[PDB]
Formats: structure tokens, C-alpha cells, sequence
């Protein structure tokens, strides 16, 4: 669902573009993915 | 338990030809794969591993066979410009119309990645 | 004007990005002055 | 309310978090009328 | 390389190691993931 | 100050004499919080009138703007304080100062719906 977010400020959106590329391919992952990485991390 | 599939998954990307035929006799799973669904197949024609390539297929790999983003051993060898293994996949049932979770095609990665000869041979393959 | 627009794959996403926006914006609008002052009690 | 420690490895992704946590902090202690025109004014922007 | 942040809240902290969990993530993606996100974004941007 | 941080308290908490004594013992009448809140400000948002009163009569900087370019005549108007509206605009309050989103008081007034307020506001523009 591709949704626009209004930023005022070349900082506040440099910072915002960071965030959203981490969580979007984050976001691809599968659950179990996500679970396993959490784990190795762990150990 | 078991580290042979961790050890053919390495073998695959380092290019270790003798390796992995060794690791394959002693019974390793030619579709072992990472976290990220990474099989030796996957690896072998990301790095152009030739000869590796040849051999996985031979030993029943999944030539079209997903990582956790869609991706495929042909979409690795047509984005990293290895067109022998791109026309080795081709000859073993690689999918020419697979997408990534990026919508993207083999076609479409040699294309923005400026492999115009990779390129034409896929849209020939159809 | 001077607005930038920027695309959102996923309302999950998108509130999270709207609440972080929401805070960065607000205190943009301080002074250093203000804004170290806080920080201070941070550093404590 | 509860006071809660996030381990992070990096000294960048730690200041980024800091930032974002203390802009988040701040603003509880912002007054209504601060926040309500923001959002009003977020409102009358989004509807050009 | 370890840094502990000290947040007020679970909401705020769950919301900072969402953040920081995609952040850390990303250290361990291939490039041609990356790179075709990235491109995939510019391809869109100049859509809209 | 110590003064200026009790006479901040004593102006939102509507303690007119606490006020009084605050200034005779030379409490700072323009003393601002870490916003820019003065006793002026927090006395035109809670409705104290005699309070407004007696800190205007002390030297109060009638203008004064927090960190977001409010001033004690935004307050009264979102807050629907029309007496104090109009002590303000008395004592020389800028009906035209806008805060740093663009709002005037006859904007913040209009927005609470205090449509008293916007009147005296439009009428003294």
C-alpha cells in the first residue's frame, strides 16, 4: 500500500529515508527469517 | 550436527571445484541453504563459479531455487555479468520470467546493471 | 514549497514514520540552546 | 512510564536512536496547543 | 561497539528496536538487494 | 531563578497573593522556563485576569514569545479568555503576531471556536 509522508527539513528527511530503506527490506523477510537472524544474533 | 552443508555453501562461493565434489560424495545436501536462502547453486553463479555451477545441477540442485527477497541463480549470474552459467542455467530449466519481491526479472537486472549481451541472450530465450 | 515527499510501502511502516517525523519536526523548531539543555541531564 | 536499556552495537545507529528517542521524549513535554496547531496545520497542507 | 540507551516506555523502546533490528539487518544484506531496492525507489520517485 | 521559577508556578496556579509577595521579594516579572514561557504567558492560558493584571503593571513584556513564536495573547485566544484578550490589546499585545506554524490569536481563536474573541481580534486588526 504506497502512502506519501510531507517532510519539512533536509535532515529530518535524510534521517526518515534511512529508517524507511532498513524497515522496508526488513519488511520482505518472512517471519521465520527474521526468528532465525534474532537467534544467531543471540548466540 | 552436520556442518557439510555449511561447508558446500562455502566451497560453492570460494570457487573450491575439488571441495565441493568431496563434500558431495561424503553426502552434503547439494540444496542446503543460509539464513537468507542462499543455496551453493545460488553462490556458485553469483561468484562465477563455472565448472561448480555444472556440477550442482548434475547433482540434482534446484536450478530455480528462491533466496528470501525471490531471487534465483540466473537473476545472480545475470546481474554480476556471468553469461557462460546464464546459458548453463538456460540449458537446465532456469526461469527466464522468474520475478524477485522487487518485481524484477533476469532481463531487468542485466539491463540496470548494463550486461546488454546477458540481456539479448535472455529475451531470445523467452 | 520546500516540502519533501516521501514513499511508504505499508501503513505499519508509514505510522511509524509519521510518529518519528512528528517528533523530529517539533524539536527542529528549537533552539540549540534548548535542545542541549535537555541532553544535559542525558549525559547525567 | 517504565525505564527500559536497548543494547546497540555501533556508535552511528546508537546516536540515530538517540535522536529519535529524545525528539520522541521532548515532545510529551510539549503543551497541547503546540502539538493540536502542528497537527492542524499537517492537516491543512495534506488537503492542497 | 556496545552503547546501552535508556528509553521511558515500551511503546517508544519497541518502536527503537524495530528500528534498530532493521538498521543492524541491513550490515548483512547482499549488495544486489540493496542496489535493486535502491533502483526500484528511483524508478518510482520519477513515476510520482 | 529560584524567584522566577516559584513566580511561573504562583502565575499558572492562579495564587494571586503568592504572586504579590514573589515580586515585592524581587521575583524577576519576565522570568521565562526552558520554552520561553513567562508568568504573563502561563497566566493568559490558565485565565488568571487579576494575575495578567498585576504582572502588566510589574514590566511584563506584553509580546513575549516562546520557542514556537507564541505570546500571551495567542493563550487567551485559544483558550477562550476574552477579558484577558482584551487586557492584552489594552496594554499594546500584537494582534497580528503570528507563531512559527503562521497562526495569529484571531487564527488560534477561530480554530477553538471562541468566535467572541475572533471578533474583538478582526475588529482591532
Amino acid at each position: 500500500e504506497l502512502l506519501y509522508l510531507p517532510v519539512r527539513g533536509r535532515e529530518t528527511y535524510e534521517m526518515l529515508l534511512k529508517i524507511k530503506e532498513s524497515l522496508e527490506l526488513m519488511q520482505y523477510l518472512p517471519q521465520h527469517t527474521i526468528e532465525t537472524y534474532r537467534q544467531q544474533q543471540q548466540q | 550436527g552436520s556442518d557439510l552443508g555449511k561447508k558446500l555453501l562455502e566451497a560453492a562461493r570460494a570457487g573450491q571445484d575439488d571441495e565441493v565434489r568431496i563434500l558431495m560424495a561424503n553426502g552434503a545436501d547439494v540444496n542446503a541453504a543460509d539464513w537468507l536462502g542462499y543455496t551453493p547453486l545460488h553462490l556458485a553463479a553469483w561468484y562465477g563459479h563455472l565448472e561448480i555451477v555444472e556440477v550442482l545441477l548434475k547433482t540434482g540442485a534446484d536450478v530455480n531455487a528462491r533466496d528470501a527477497y525471490g531471487i534465483t541463480p540466473l537473476h545472480l549470474a545475470a546481474y554480476y555479468g556471468h553469461l557462460e552459467i546464464v546459458e548453463v542455467l538456460l540449458k537446465h530449466g532456469a526461469d527466464v520470467n522468474a520475478q524477485d519481491k522487487f518485481g524484477k526479472t533476469p532481463f531487468d537486472l542485466a539491463i540496470d546493471n548494463g550486461n546488454e549481451d546477458i540481456a539479448e541472450v535472455l529475451q531470445k530465450a523467452a
